[PDB]
């Protein structure tokens, strides 16, 4: 058993990190107050969700959480929410002010004076641990703390942990919920900084996640809170692995290994299917061939693009619920002779399947129906690439007029990183390129 | 995240008065300081304008500034006159005879630093300031002259926090005196510099939206103060109350301002009714009400020029789902008025309070380009006069040079063809 | 009022559609980098698929299929063919080729050149991505591209002993319905054919560029070299004995729907962010036998002049109008 | 479709089918957040003299 740390940055981090450990709870049976009666070893554990979960002598389970936020607001809201005795006070960090939604203000300004007290709270959660294998890394592109501080958190952290890995959620920036104007400065200044120090980053679009919840869920204006539990579900189906007995996925490094091949391409696409609203008293349950056959829809991607114009240089089905291994073959084959699936020359056509029979947990009073099996496919595609070429369009139009560089300068970066940052991602839109085409 | 609020002159403490009015409505707070409202969202923010005292009574966070006793002492005898803090009250005898270098040089200097007193004993107390609001007018001498000094040096002293203000600018229309365009002109060139957001409040413009479109035959600064009241209240309203955007003067300035000298914002509001009163909005209709020259404040014609960037807030009970498309409907059929280079550059926020007496309303923030016609507007009438050093002794008189005039006409063309740059680009 | 861009200023057609879509008064022409658009008349090299779709509250749409290229190149052409089992290597209707790179198939083309040297049977081929010999050395030398089996009995119109194209406009749409214009052209020679002297590519090259180049009776059986259906229709049934829709047009429309079918689950964009739809240009040879050949697919075809108007307002009508509401089409069903 | 590395538990089962074969030190980080705030200290300090002005 090896441990795995998250870490919840800015608002974005802080509320998803708010809804997975609430559905990590259900998952596993934990009460509010910490306590889990079918963990019959009490004030210890050498199990797989002791992997995210430390043991008092008291029998509580306490998240391996730490929650960092520039302004106090959201963490606040976890100090009394429903799950405020999982955590103790010193996982929680607030700062007065916030970036103000500035990359430079977050990783220059405000990060500096706090990066010390952060990884001090982190080092008491690694004491904690026999075998830390690395850390999970929630935030926004968008945000100035989501994107300028976990840039700084990110270098020191590959100091500090030299050897193990970081994985990231991100959320990446969409108008119809994004508060900035200056969101695709941050999120490509972020991502120069963090690409050499992160190993594997699902990305997340707000604005796929914005239309399944309309479409799928008939909700006419999604909330954060909408949002974040479809969110919640995803990531849970991508770290089941690491928190349930299983042989895929098991440990942070076959991440990597099963999904970046090329460590500057370590952007998979994930799809999810079904996503069934619980309006509807009935729905008629969707076969294994049915929901696998939606992982290669466009309008169920974390991120929308198109597959069928790039080429694959991996890709994982991960089940949940009643699904056995003949089914699973029966409908990878009928997909084969319908769908476009192109994979690169240097890497095998095939798919890496982790099942697990327990169906995934809904939030009770939530948007989701429970259903008797889903899947979440992880896809290291070449499309993925549409998001950057859209968020560097923007970048170049602002950047040709300086629009709101002085915000950045102003508080101590040069002009000069605009510009190393849009390089690196014009170098990034190049690999995908020769990759795929 | 507290606000310290200042107002300067008779027009800034007139204005002022208002605004501090109508917002203790919206919180349920009384002329007493006492709390007596139903709803919770009304003291979730309270703090960012509102000190509590012992009683569990609200203090506003405001300082009266005047040359002159005679407005504050109608202010302190005011609907809400003991709301205010009485040792936030500073004043003097001599006035500013609508003269900027009285407010600025001589007659405020002796003053400002009895009133930087009351600004650093309010911010020793804030958690965590974040900026400070001014109301002033540009026309006269306190609020102009002494209003800007008091900017400059409140910069000095907090130099990391944001400065924001209304500014109300002087016409020939709604005139006093005839030196307005002078007092107009040295003080922009002091915003220009020393502060970080601006708006732009025209008299001409509340002159003509009480005649033309409230059908007031002869409009008082009552008339137009009661638009007044009504814009600040709902430009203030993402500060005052729980939201996720533009929630502090910080993110409003980096989602408002893509060049540092170029924060001189259009305010506009909807609806603006005659007195009918009980028809009721709907949603297209708040959103064109809102973005129609007849209901800018500025007196400048958006399609004179182009949108840099667009804050826009609802506030009622309405479907946020229309409110969604109907923004988009204005943007994407008048798209050419919007810069291309600047990305989704409007936002909007919602807000479920609506301001007394409407159920819904909309509130306009726009950095338009063509604001440039309001100091060109003013340029020409300085020039007209500066041209035959016409009553310029006013001003010598206290020590000033026509040097100094000089380079405050040069410093305004300068900001007239910066923003002529930026609507070709 | 809609909205839409221009990014192809030299496209004739899409030209005169921007002009209609203007003179409706519903729609409003923006500036080619504004992204607030519903239509998109997108360049041909580099169109940016991947900025479609994004745009809230804007149903988007544009004028070309991402991935119709395979179809529209003369290498990945053939490659399809060859490739894909719903077309086949054994397909009747195309003809024997094979890519030559300057994979590779230069030893199967001599393989089968070879194959008909000792058959003695017409080894004349046609290399093109253009030289018409009856030797493989002279063909595989011009290279250092696309080597296919040149006709050498093509339907010879009279009189005039002469060679001749069939251009066909083919209408696909957001939904995938396969739309044929009910007007084809014929691009005549005005050069006897000549089974002598390959060489001289006048009467063996019926393109309009080379008939108004190079050819002495340009202009004389026919204007512009360009004979319509109804004509053609004429001459088969007073010199053949036979119909324009019987003897070649069903063949055309077979080989439009196979061609078009076997692309859909590549380009379709039925349940995508954005939409497309995109004007085809099929090209086709008949034989003496009556038999229809397809020859290439043109992705960015240029109309006739007397179908300028006619086509255009079919495009804005099927193409446009039915995304965003105010015969000349053959529908085929699939 | 061959199946390969098959390991069941009890909490369900994993296998791969095939289809067809084929950093800045602490030293470096610190400096450029004092750079930053160097150029922090210049901008304002030339705020405040041009004030003094
Ligand atoms: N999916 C999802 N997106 C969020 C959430 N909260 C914020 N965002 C997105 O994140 C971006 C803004 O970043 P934030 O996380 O709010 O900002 P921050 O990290 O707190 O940084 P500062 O507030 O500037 O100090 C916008 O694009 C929002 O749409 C959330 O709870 N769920
Ligand atoms: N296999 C073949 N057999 C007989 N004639 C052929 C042939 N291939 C090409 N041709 C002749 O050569 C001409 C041009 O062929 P090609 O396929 O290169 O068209 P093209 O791309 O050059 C111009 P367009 O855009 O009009 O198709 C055809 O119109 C036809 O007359
Ligand atoms: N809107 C409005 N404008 C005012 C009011 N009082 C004065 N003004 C304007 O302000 C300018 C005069 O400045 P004023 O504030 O009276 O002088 P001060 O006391 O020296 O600051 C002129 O342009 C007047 O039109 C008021 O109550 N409302
Ligand atoms: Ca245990
Ligand atoms: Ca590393
Ligand atoms: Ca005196
Ligand atoms: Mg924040
Ligand atoms: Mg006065
Ligand atoms: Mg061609």
């Amino acid at each position: 058993m090896r441990e795995c740390i998250s870490i919840h940055v800015g608002q974005a981090g802080v509320q998803i990190g708010n809804a997975c450990w609430e559905l990590y709870c259900l998952e596993h049976g934990i009460q509010p107050d910490g306590q889990m009666p079918s963990d019959k070893t009490i004030g210890g554990g050498d199990d797989s969700f002791n992997t995210f979960f430390s043991e008092t002598g008291a029998g509580k389970h306490v998240p391996r959480a730490v929650f960092v936020d520039l302004e106090p607001t959201v963490i606040d809201e976890v100090r009394t929410g429903t799950y405020r005795q999982l955590f103790h006070p010193e996982q929680l960090i607030t700062g007065k002010e916030d970036a103000a939604n500035n990359y430079a203000r977050g990783h220059y300004t405000i990060g500096k004076e706090i990066i010390d007290l952060v990884l001090d709270r982190i080092r008491k959660l690694a004491d904690q641990c026999t075998g830390l294998q690395g850390f999970l890394v929630f935030h926004s592109f968008g945000g100035g703390t989501g994107s300028g501080f976990t840039s700084l958190l990110m270098e020191r952290l590959s100091v500090d942990y030299g050897k193990k890995s970081k994985l990231e959620f991100s959320i990446y920036p969409a108008p119809q919920v994004s508060t900035a104007v200056v969101e695709p400065y941050n999120s490509i200044l972020t991502t120069h900084t963090t690409l050499e120090h992160s190993d594997c980053a699902f990305m997340v679009d707000n604005e796929a996640i914005y239309d399944i919840c309309r479409r799928n869920l008939d909700i006419e204006r999604p909330t954060y809170t909408n949002l974040n539990r479809l969110i919640s579900q995803i990531v849970s189906s991508i770290t089941a692995s690491l928190r349930f007995d299983g042989a895929l996925n098991v440990d942070l490094t076959e991440f990597q290994t099963n999904l970046v091949p090329y460590p500057r391409i370590h952007f998979p696409l994930a799809t999810y299917a079904p996503v069934i609203s619980a309006e509807k008293a009935y729905h008629e349950q969707l076969s294994v061939a049915e929901i696998t056959n939606a992982c290669f829809e466009p309008a169920n991607q974390m991120v929308k693009c198109d597959p069928r114009h790039g080429k694959y240089m991996a890709c994982c089905l991960l089940y949940r619920g009643d699904v056995v291994p003949k089914d699973v073959n029966a409908a990878i084959a009928t997909i084969k002779t319908k769908r476009s699936i192109q994979f690169v020359d240097w890497c095998p056509t095939g798919f890496k399947v982790g099942i697990n029979y327990q169906p995934p947990t809904v939030v009770p009073g939530g948007d989701l129906a429970k259903v008797q099996r889903a899947v979440c496919m992880l896809s290291n595609t070449t499309a993925i690439a549409e998001a950057w070429a859209r968020l560097d369009h923007k970048f170049d139009l602002m950047y040709a007029k300086r629009a709101f560089v002085h915000w950045y300068v102003g508080e101590g970066m040069e002009e000069g990183e605009f510009s190393e940052a849009r390089e690196d991602m014009a170098a990034l839109e190049k690999d995908y390129e020769e990759v795929g085409v | 995240r507290e606000i310290v609020h200042i107002q300067a002159g008779q027009c800034g403490n007139q204005i002022g008065a208002k605004f501090w009015e109508v917002i203790s409505d919206e919180h349920g707070i009384d002329p007493t300081g006492s709390y007596h409202g139903d709803s919770d969202l009304q003291l979730e923010r309270i703090n960012v304008y509102y000190n509590e005292a012992t009683g569990n009574k609200y203090v506003p966070r405001a300082i009266l500034v005047d040359l002159e006793p005679g407005t504050m002492d109608s202010v302190r005898s005011g609907p809400f006159g003991q709301i205010f803090r009485p040792d936030n009250f500073v004043f003097g005898q001599s006035g500013a005879g609508n003269n900027w270098a009285k407010g600025h040089y001589t007659e405020g200097a002796e003053l400002v630093d009895s009133v930087l007193d009351v600004v650093r004993k309010e911010s020793e107390s804030c958690d965590c300031l974040q900026g400070f609001q001014l109301t002033h007018s540009l026309g006269g001498g306190t609020g102009s002259g002494m209003g800007t000094l008091l900017i400059s040096k409140i910069r000095e002293e907090y130099p990391d926090r944001i400065m924001n203000t209304f500014s109300v600018m002087p016409s020939p229309k709604v005139s006093d005196t005839v030196v307005e365009p002078y007092n107009a002109t040295l003080s922009v060139h002091q915003l220009v510099e020393n502060t970080d957001e601006t708006y732009c409040i025209d008299n001409e413009a509340l002159y003509d939206i009480c005649f033309r479109t409230l059908k007031l035959t002869t409009p008082t600064y009552g008339d137009l103060n009661h638009l007044v009241s009504a814009t600040m209240s709902g430009v203030t309203t993402c500060l005052r109350f729980p939201g996720q955007l533009n929630a502090d003067l910080r993110k409003l300035a980096v989602n408002m301002v893509p060049f540092p000298r170029l924060h001189f914002f259009m305010p506009g509001f909807a609806p603006l009714t005659s007195r009918q009163q009980y028809r009721a909005l709907t949603v297209p209709e708040l959103t064109q009400q809102m973005f129609d020259s007849k209901n800018m404040m500025a007196a400048c014609d958006p399609r004179h020029g182009r949108y840099l960037t667009v804050a826009a807030i609802f506030r009622g009970r309405m479907s946020m789902k229309e409110v969604d498309e109907q923004m988009l409907n204005v943007q994407n059929k008048n798209s050419s008025y919007f810069v291309e280079w600047i990305p989704n550059n409007v936002k909007t926020a919602v807000c479920d309070i609506p301001p007394r007496g409407l159920k819904m309303s909309a509130t306009f923030i726009g950095n338009s380009t063509a604001i440039q016609e309001l100091f060109k507007r003013i340029s020409e009438q300085f020039t007209a006069m500066f041209r035959r050093k016409a009553f310029l002794h006013w001003y010598t008189g206290e020590g000033m040079d026509e040097m100094e005039f000089t380079e405050a006409e040069s410093n305004m063309n300068d900001l007239v063809s910066e923003y002529q740059q930026y609507q070709d680009a | 009022m809609y909205t839409f861009v221009v990014r192809d200023e030299n496209s004739s057609v899409y030209a005169e559609v921007s002009r209609l879509l203007l003179a409706t008064g519903q729609w409003k022409r923006l500036r080619k980098d504004n992204p607030r658009f519903n239509l998109m008349l997108g360049e041909r090299n580099r169109l940016p698929f991947g900025r479609l779709g994004h745009e809230p509250g804007l149903v988007q749409l544009v004028n070309y299929y991402r991935g119709a290229d395979k179809l529209c190149r003369k290498a990945s052409l053939v490659k399809l063919i060859k490739t894909s089992p719903e077309l086949s290597e054994s397909c009747t209707w195309f003809p024997e080729s094979y890519v030559i790179y300057p994979t590779d198939e230069r030893e199967v083309f001599l393989a089968a050149y070879n194959r008909r040297r000792e058959g003695r049977e017409g080894n004349v081929w046609i290399a093109k991505s253009i030289l018409i010999s009856s030797e493989a050395s002279e063909l595989l030398d011009f290279i250092d591209h696309v080597i296919q089996k040149y006709l050498e009995k093509p339907l010879l119109l009279e009189p005039g002993h002469r060679k001749f194209d069939i251009r066909s406009w083919v209408l696909v749409d957001h939904l995938y319905n396969i739309y044929l214009y009910r007007e084809g052209v014929l691009r005549t020679s005005s050069e006897p054919y000549n089974s002598a002297n390959f060489q001289d590519k006048t009467c063996h090259l019926t393109n309009h560029c080379i008939q108004k180049e190079y050819s002495k009776n340009y202009g004389r059986y026919e204007e512009g070299n360009e004979m319509f259906f109804e004509e053609f229709n004429q001459y088969l049934m007073d010199a053949l004995n036979t119909t324009l829709e019987n003897s070649i047009l069903l063949q055309i429309k077979h080989i439009i729907r196979s061609c078009l079918m076997c692309i859909e689950p590549a380009i379709s964009t039925k349940h995508l962010h954005y939409q497309s739809f995109q004007l085809f240009g099929f090209d086709f040879m008949v034989d003496e036998e009556l038999k229809v050949w397809l020859i290439e697919v043109n992705g960015a075809p240029a109309c006739a002049q007397k179908l300028y108007a006619e086509l255009c307002q079919g495009i804005v009508d099927v193409a446009i109008s039915s995304v965003f509401p105010l015969s000349i089409f053959i529908k085929l069903h699939h | 479709m061959e199946v390969i590395e098959l390991n069941k538990c009890t909490s369900g089962q994993s296998f791969e089918v095939i289809l067809k074969p084929p950093d800045p030190s602490l030293e470096e980080i610190q400096k450029k957040l004092e750079a930053a705030e160097e150029r922090r200290k210049y901008q304002e300090a030339e705020l405040l003299k041009h004030l003094a002005e």
